[PDB]
């Protein structure tokens, strides 16, 4: 459960994202393909190369869920409600698979967020993609 | 695959006794039902909406007798499981997108089937040989992912 | 989340456990330290050697939670609080090792309740098991 | 390892810039404070009640040091994991209890703290490879648990 020190913690460090969360997003995908290349089985339709504009584009859409969650953290399975469905009943990902991009995002921000991305709000960030996971694969079964 | 020769006669002596049609069908059913998402990969086998609809699916028994017949063959080669699933590997990875998760769920459901099938005859011993051995074929699956 | 179906479910397989819960806590235990060897990591002070007291005392008590579990169906969180408690403050049992003891409790169970271990009996004990485990790991951080 | 040639001289290249003392030390700290469940093993060290304890913590700070030595020393038998890690696996097995899921965890804690440093230096390429090692060593370290 997310604590208030973590709400502030993720609403802080996703505040300093700005801009740039589609470019983050698209990055931690990239990251994603490359260290666990597992995770491309649920993607043969997209052109998986560096800079292809379907992995940028699927970027943004993933980076704007995450600001749609940070700004609902204390009602996430009401505001992802509809991305849960997609999951649970269309998309059918594994959800050993969340934990593997939760991680790229990780080391995205912390790539990308050096003064910010102190322990604690590393800890909080972790916590947040656990909770967004979470919810996100509850309606699996 | 650290299979010591006891748990490598175990394996075999059991395996011995099992009837692959309806294992196959019953493990394969099973990972449908219990994992439903790993039914994605499956959306021209028709009807798999309730338990009965998947565990008696003619398509899903055809499939999962196939699946188990790899696996018996693979437990013949037990020396050389990564040669084995070459082709397999390949397969499963370029052509069916499948992830390779779902090779180690279904590993699981299978040792609860031969629980199932085998009651006490199934030990703990048994069941660790067993864990090996569905490991080792899933990493064997799984080696020519890219 | 369990359905009415499921609480159904695991109230009959667990009812049929009765007076053996305990014997079949202690052999998914032997079970997990035979399949699951870096469980044992837990068990320092431990008789591990087959039909150790320790382990059948030990087999009982777990027992005896899952039965309580099952007993409290509409209020596991409530019903187990102390035992999260103790988990995620004294033991700190890693994540992970939850899913390799439930994973032995279905072989138990399977192994012992081959008329009532059916495909939909099995999916909800499943769910039931990855439910107590949740809790138990739910204030670890 | 399953490392390229390329995949071996980026490893290689980074570390030669790493301060093993400032990035042991951080790395233990951070698992501690993401993972709280990890300090069972350190209860000797102190005060761990808050990021800042632990961070600040110096017998943390130390055994960070050793630890990432250790694993530097690793990084050159990179051909042989499993013979320069054996002793160290049955030490963490046989007197320490640790279980080997921490090493995982200290693995993608550790390629957390390098993006962290080397921000734009850390690539998807060269965090892949790193991974890669982490992965290695976390098996490495596992394998002489019984
Ligand atoms: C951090 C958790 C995640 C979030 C917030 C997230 C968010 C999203 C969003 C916003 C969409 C687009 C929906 C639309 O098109 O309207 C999507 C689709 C998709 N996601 Fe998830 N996702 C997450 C995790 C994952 C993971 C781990 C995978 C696979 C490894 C995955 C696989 C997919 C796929 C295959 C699509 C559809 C792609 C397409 O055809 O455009 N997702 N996700
Ligand atoms: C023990 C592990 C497995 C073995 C030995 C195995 C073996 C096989 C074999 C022999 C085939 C037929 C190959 C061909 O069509 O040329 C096949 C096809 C297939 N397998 Fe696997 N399989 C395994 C696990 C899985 C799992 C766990 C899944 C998904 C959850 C899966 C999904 C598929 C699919 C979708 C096909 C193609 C079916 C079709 O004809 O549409 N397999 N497998
Ligand atoms: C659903 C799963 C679990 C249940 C219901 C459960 C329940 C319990 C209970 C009732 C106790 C005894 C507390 C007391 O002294 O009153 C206990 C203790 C303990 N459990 Fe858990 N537990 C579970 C999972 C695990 C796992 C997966 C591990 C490690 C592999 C673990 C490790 C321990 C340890 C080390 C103790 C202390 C035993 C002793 O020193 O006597 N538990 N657990
Ligand atoms: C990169 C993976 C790791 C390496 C290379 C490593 C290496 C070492 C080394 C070289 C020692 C020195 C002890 C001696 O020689 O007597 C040590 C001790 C120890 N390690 Fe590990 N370690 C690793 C991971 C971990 C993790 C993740 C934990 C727990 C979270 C851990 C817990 C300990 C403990 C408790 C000691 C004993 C220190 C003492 O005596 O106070 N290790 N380790």
């Amino acid at each position: 459960v997310l604590s208030p020190a973590d709400k502030t913690n993720v609403k802080a460090a996703w505040g300093k994202v700005g801009a740039h969360a589609g470019e983050y997003g698209a990055e931690a995908l990239e990251r994603m393909f490359l260290s666990f290349p597992t995770t491309k089985t649920y993607f043969p339709h997209f052109d998986l190369s560096h800079g292809s504009a379907q992995v940028k584009g699927h970027g943004k859409k993933v980076a704007d869920a995450l600001t749609n969650a940070v700004a609902h953290v204390d009602d996430m399975p009401n505001a992802l409600s509809a991305l849960s469905d997609l999951h649970a009943h269309k998309l059918r990902v594994d959800p050993v698979n969340f934990k593997l991009l939760s991680h790229c995002l990780l080391v995205t921000l912390a790539a990308h967020l050096p003064a910010e991305f102190t322990p604690a709000v590393h800890a909080s960030l972790d916590k947040f993609l656990a909770s967004v996971s979470t919810v996100l694969t509850s309606k699996y079964r | 695959m650290h299979l010591t020769p006891e748990e490598k006669s175990a394996v075999t002596a059991l395996w011995g006794k099992v009837n692959v049609d309806e294992v196959g069908g019953e493990a394969l059913g099973r990972l449908l039902v219990v994992y439903p998402w790993t039914q994605r990969f499956f959306e021209s086998f028709g009807d798999l909406s309730t338990p009965d609809a998947v565990m008696g699916n003619p398509k899903v028994k055809a499939h999962g007798k196939k699946v188990l017949g790899a696996f018996s063959d693979g437990l013949a080669h037990l020396d050389n499981l990564k040669g084995t699933f070459a082709t397999l590997s390949e397969l499963h990875c370029d052509k069916l997108h499948v992830d390779p998760e779902a090779f180690r769920l279904l590993g699981n459901v299978l040792v609860c089937v031969l629980a199932h099938h085998f009651g006490k005859e199934f030990t703990p011993p048994v069941q660790a040989a067993y864990q090996k051995v569905v490991a080792g074929v899933a990493n064997a699956l799984a080696h020519k992912y890219h």
